């Protein structure tokens, strides 16, 4: 039996957020595509939260 | 030698969601 368990990706696929559609750039806008994923990287993102 | 949907994209599909879901 399997061990570790990356849970995030099977969350997001069941519900149906996760689809080529829903990452797609929309055409013609600025507004960003219905899923995006953030950065813990930047400096100051904690500071904002 | 001397010799309905397409089944690409559903194919391609279901691939990406197995793997999304059952890989490991």
């Amino acid at each position: 039996p399997a061990q570790e368990f990356q849970t995030a990706r099977l969350f997001l696929s069941h519900f149906g957020f996760l689809s080529l559609e829903a990452l797609k750039e929309p055409a013609n806008s600025r507004l960003p595509p219905h899923l995006i994923a953030l950065d813990s990287t930047i400096p100051g993102f904690f500071d904002d939260i | 030698v001397k010799s309905s949907l397409e089944l690409i994209p559903l194919t391609a599909r279901m691939v990406m969601a197995h793997l999304v879901n059952h890989l490991g």
